[PDB]
């Protein structure tokens, strides 16, 4: 009967099937891949795993390359399948959504429309979950939805910008194709929040800066019905590179002085068509005499 | 990432006379090599090789 | 001075042109700070996406003697967001998730508890056998199965080296090779393997799919030597091409007279209506090693 | 300052030995520390001392 | 359905994977229609675990002069082979005769002695090396367990005879190791298109299909594993006895 | 206990059922509303809470069992003790009889 | 359950049977639709429910019943996963003529 | 034992999110209000038990 | 940054202690004593205010 309750067990966690996953890289050659999964029962826990594609030998990937799954304790219940894992503050996140059939105060048809919750919360160092942050979205996701979120299909997708540490998060509707963001295009609405809970919709312009990440969306194969996932990107502006870097100190040559505080505080980079310009700002050390003791 | 042949290249011969290989240089740990070899590369392919 | 390295370009800044203000002269701490410093750097190697850099502090007194070189190396990743290149995670009717990432397939979750079941409600014995170790699994997307047979290893004609390298051609836009696998030959006789061909809707571009093998010292990856492949719709199955020398053959643009058999390989087929045994390697490894 | 000595008193307390000098190590060591593949100018493995 | 796999007859081969994976089944007004897709298994030459698998079956997988092949050939083995004597018994040469391109195919899985480049000697004696009747060299001075390329219609001879004599150099005798063979036996590794065949039976249907007019697709023809699988076969089945 | 501590161990999915299953409206007409917000979190804290439960219990039955363990090996030295007085006591009667 | 397969025509040995077993789900279907069913060779237990819903933005608030038809399959421990649910209530308004 | 009274620690966060989510009023249309009055010193008092 | 002349009883005086002092901010023109320090008697005072 233990050998029954432990293969009870196993059946319950290997036939989890995975719902979404994310790249904390800007290419697909390094980095860690991060995957949610949902259980074939019908109640809402979730799983979480992460693999090193750095080790990927091109078609061949080792067993250890894997983690083994892990239970998310929150009590999540996200509408459909608009959950998804992001990574900022270089620490995960996760992301969801929620619909409640809420009736305007002060009409005499008491009409049901859907306020949209936007649940955001993070993993802490013994994988105990703070309380989400919650945004009400429910006017872009109507206005994406037009005014129909029932009839399509809704997905999102999370993106760290890190050039900022601010998040970059799209609520669409499904299709074949997409278009370029900010402006006509309505499909795309985003929303940017700050690493404390500011959130901010953006204008026009400040969406299409982001045009390019409209590659990593989930889109309708041009074989009918057929859905394909995409796995969303941490997203630089062309080139990334920390903002700040040092080397302390080291023993100077002959053991007779040394110097320390080697940093370079400010590392910024501007993309003017072809040219990459590296600028640095501030950088500074300090030489000084003693000798080794 | 870097090719290792370009680089054992960019630091050959070995001093013997010919290319060096990876067993050749065992050979000393990282700051030492870092500094006989020091003109020769630098810091992120010494980290690599 | 700093001298800043990067593909071709080295630029070297002195005090005497990027001081950002020049302290006291003593035998004290002399903390030397810089205006702020333009590089440019557009000549890199990409290799991967990632081009390093290299930011060396140099110190030296006027006797000739350095007071120090400081090495530190920066890494600058180019943002890359071709379709083709962004892992994305498909479903199979059948229920067998996997991922693609460019031409490879990895499978991601597993069904086979059902089999499980089916046995568990039987005696315990019926679970930890052969049998329910080598359950079959559904294929990895649309895609078939080559089975290959590799001669027996001879220095004359492979040479110095036993592994060889399986690469693929014909796929996707990359009509180049790209290693698709690796093995080592047996010097006391000729290898079997099994290899799964993915497919897409019009992913092959002219001459159906190459399956080339590099020996070292040689490589077929010249005209018709390499194994040939394509999707006949008229059959709505896989064919190969290239089985023997022929005068007329329909490749996936048509009619085609030059036909030479496959070279390298012992012998090259399609293992039709061939199912993948049970797993022991895949993301699911872990948990296949506990229970069995 | 006072969690690594916390676990390293422990330790010592339970007749462990090898953790304990390498959890020790993190505030004091006489064979000094290794940072970025090289030995280090400072003498105590914390600040403020 | 799968019957896993089952070992060969004689001890020297087993058949793999026998699994008949797709099963349809059509009722049209009274007929009842069986369809198998994709039916197939595997050969490989390999026996129970013994001196006569791991012997006789490397001499069958390595070759010779002709140019790899010699397969489908008749071979004559023996039944039962035991240490006879000399300075230590290590694998030992033990040969296997071709008669259809009558070559000696002698194995040994470890060599003693680097100075003496002694001979394949097949004598009817063990004891006269005078009454020598096959002396064969060496190439290599380690021994690869070369083909010996028997020349004439020697096949009753290499009956005859017995205890090949390993070392019999220049010394007369020098026992390094013999084997004794006891009886010996007769096998063919040929097949043909017809000689392979599955049956269906049910009722008083009986169904022959062989790889004469029924086959998928046909392996090599080699000491190595053949996989060997079918065209779909129907097996029309209607006159069975339903009984409860 | 292995029962009880088992049974413990399986109050966690109808708990979460509950959860998920109140957050439906349950008064509709012309006043809709009433689900419980919040509930599911409740959910989650009460599963968490039996799943202590029954861990406390798990631990104690173990260490119940190695109690008993070490009973039974204190029995077995005293009793070999025993045995070895017997012996040696008897070698004394020998010898007093000599 | 029981195996008729040792059925000797009426008569039958008592190991054919099999003791009773609480089905712990809490199911309180309605009347009598409840059901045994078996696939992928497991035991699956199906019902439904009825439930007085009003069908919103209606003057009158009429109480039709909503028919749930819930599924749940035992596991190999005998813990019930919570069940599967799904609306068949067109289709049983449909059968029972409203 | 030391598992469980970890994840017994871990169910002050939930249980107070449980409390402060409670709050928001749950009835509306014509008929507002139905917020669970005194919620949050239950969960206090949860948490603290 | 300042640094500070080594101590010399003859410029300085009685003390090797020094303060540091704000002037002209707010509304108050006169002192305000903002920093103190020990001056060293064998080498130069380095410090960032």
């Amino acid at each position: 009967d233990a050998f029954k309750t432990y293969l009870t067990r196993f059946e319950t966690v290997a036939d989890l099937k995975v719902v979404s996953a994310y790249h904390d890289n800007v290419n697909s050659n390094t980095g860690l891949t991060w995957f949610v999964g949902q259980t074939r029962e019908n109640l809402p826990e979730y799983y979480w795993r992460n693999v090193d594609i750095s080790r990927m030998q091109a078609g061949e990937l080792a067993a250890n390359a894997w983690k083994e799954w892990t239970k998310i304790d929150t009590a999540v219940n996200p509408y459909k399948d608009a959950i998804r894992p992001v990574i900022f503050r270089e620490r995960l996140h996760l992301i969801w959504v929620e619909k409640e059939e809420v009736a305007k105060n002060g009409t005499d048809p008491v009409e049901t429309y859907d306020r949209f919750t936007l649940k955001l919360a993070f993993l802490r160092h013994d994988g105990s979950w703070s309380a989400p942050w919650s945004y009400d979205i429910t006017t872009q996701v109507e206005a994406v939805t037009d005014k129909k979120p029932d009839t399509e299909r809704l997905a999102l997708a999370a993106s760290g910008f890190q050039g900022e540490d601010t998040l970059l998060v799209f609520v669409y509707k499904t299709g074949k194709s997409y278009s370029d963001f900010g402006g006509s295009n309505k499909n795309v609405a985003g929303m940017t929040i700050y690493g404390d809970g500011s959130f901010k919709k953006m204008e026009n312009t400040a969406l299409s800066r982001y045009s390019q990440l409209k590659n990593t969306f989930d889109i309708i194969h041009t074989q009918g019905n057929d859905l394909v996932r995409k796995a969303s990107y941490r997203f630089a502006q062309d080139f990334e590179v920390p903002a700040s870097l040092n080397m302390g100190s080291a023993i100077g040559d002959d053991s007779l002085t040394v110097m320390e505080n080697g940093n370079i505080p400010q590392i910024t980079s501007k993309y003017s068509s072809d040219n990459l310009a590296i600028t640095l700002h501030n950088a500074a050390f300090t030489v000084r005499y003693d000798g080794s003791g | 990432m870097y090719s290792t042949a370009v680089l054992l290249n960019k630091i050959s011969p070995t001093r013997d006379g010919q290319t060096m290989t990876l067993a050749d240089l065992q050979y000393l740990s990282f700051s030492e090599l870092r500094k006989i070899f020091d003109d020769q590369l630098s810091w992120g392919e010494a980290r690599h090789l | 001075k700093i001298t800043v390295m990067a593909g071709s370009k080295t630029h070297t800044f002195t005090a005497s042109d990027h001081i950002a203000s020049l302290p006291a002269n003593s035998f004290d701490a002399m903390p030397y700070t810089f205006k702020p410093l333009e590089i440019d750097a557009s000549s890199l190697a990409f290799t991967n996406n990632i081009a390093p850099l290299d930011i060396v502090f140099e110190t030296k007194a006027k006797d000739g003697r350095v007071l120090g070189k400081i090495k530190q190396t920066l890494s600058v990743k180019r943002v890359n967001y071709n379709p083709e290149d962004i892992l994305f995670l498909r479903e199979t009717h059948s229920g067998a998730q996997y991922m693609q990432l460019g031409v490879y397939r990895i499978r991601l979750n597993t069904l086979l508890a059902s089999q499980l079941v089916s046995r568990a409600n039987t005696g315990i014995d019926t679970i930890l056998t052969m049998e329910t170790q080598r359950l079959p699994e559904p294929p990895l997307g649309e895609g078939f199965f080559a089975n290959f047979v590799l001669p027996k290893y001879d220095p004359a004609e492979h040479g110095d080296e036993r592994w060889f390298k399986i690469h693929i051609g014909n796929v996707g836009g990359n009509t180049g090779r790209q290693p698709y696998y690796s093995g080592m030959l047996s010097d006391t006789s000729e290898t079997s393997m099994t290899l799964f061909v993915p497919y897409a809707e019009g992913y092959y571009m002219h001459e159906g799919v190459r399956l080339g093998v590099g020996y070292q010292k040689i490589t077929y990856d010249n005209t018709w030597e390499s194994a040939f492949f394509y999707f006949d719709e008229t059959k709505q199955q896989f064919v190969l091409i290239n089985d023997a020398d022929h005068d007329s053959g329909m490749t996936q643009q048509g009619i085609v007279k030059n036909i030479k058999k496959y070279k390298g390989f012992l012998n090259v087929s399609i293992a039709t209506g061939y199912s993948a045994p049970m797993d022991f390697n895949s993301a699911s490894a872990l948990y296949y090693w506990e229970l069995f | 300052y006072y969690t690594p000595m916390m676990c390293f008193q422990r330790l010592l307390q339970e007749k462990q030995f090898d953790e304990a000098t390498q959890w020790i190590n993190y505030v004091y060591n006489p064979a000094g520390y290794i940072v970025n593949g090289e030995i280090a100018p400072w003498i105590w493995n914390c600040r403020p001392l | 359905l799968n019957m896993g796999s089952a070992i060969g007859d004689d001890s020297l081969t087993v058949m793999e994977n026998g699994n008949i994976p797709q099963i349809t089944s059509k009722y049209s007004s009274d007929n009842l229609a069986i369809t198998l897709h994709n039916a197939a298994f595997t050969v490989r030459y390999d026996g129970s675990g013994n001196v006569i698998r791991n012997k006789q079956i490397s001499a069958m997988k390595l070759t010779g002069v002709d140019g790899k092949s010699q397969y489908g050939n008749a071979f004559i083995i023996a039944n039962t082979v035991k240490h006879y004597g000399g300075y230590s018994d290590l694998g030992g040469p033990i040969t296997v005769y071709n008669k259809t391109k009558n070559y000696i195919a002698s194995v040994q899985g470890h060599l003693m002695n680097a100075d003496y480049t002694r001979r394949l000697i097949l004598t009817p004696v063990e004891n006269n090396y005078y009454a020598r009747l096959f002396e064969f060299p060496f190439s290599p001075n380690t021994i690869l367990n070369t083909v010996f390329t028997v020349g004439s219609n020697k096949t009753s001879d290499f009956k005859k005879c017995s205890y090949a004599v390993d070392g019999n150099n220049s010394q007369g005798f020098q026992i390094f190791s013999s084997y004794q063979s006891s009886g010996w036996l007769d096998i063919d590794t040929g097949i043909n298109n017809t000689d392979i065949k599955i049956t269906v039976m049910a009722g008083s249907k009986t169904h022959t299909f062989t790889a004469s007019d029924h086959i998928a697709s046909l392996p090599a023809n080699s000491f190595d594993a053949m996989p060997y699988t079918f065209k779909p076969l129907e097996i029309d089945a209607s006159s069975l006895a339903f009984t409860n | 206990l292995d029962a009880a501590a088992g049974q413990s161990l399986a109050g966690q999915v109808l708990s979460i059922a509950e959860g998920v299953a109140d957050l439906v409206p349950n008064v509709f007409g012309l006043a809709c509303g009433g689900s419980r917000w919040g509930a599911a979190l409740r959910a989650s804290a009460s599963v968490m809470s039996l799943s202590a439960t029954a861990s406390q219990y798990s631990a104690d039955k173990i260490s119940r069992s190695e109690a008993y363990r070490r009973r039974r090996q204190e029995w077995e030295i005293q009793r070999d003790n025993a045995d070895g007085e017997v012996k040696q006591m008897d070698a004394q009667l020998e010898s007093l009889k000599i």
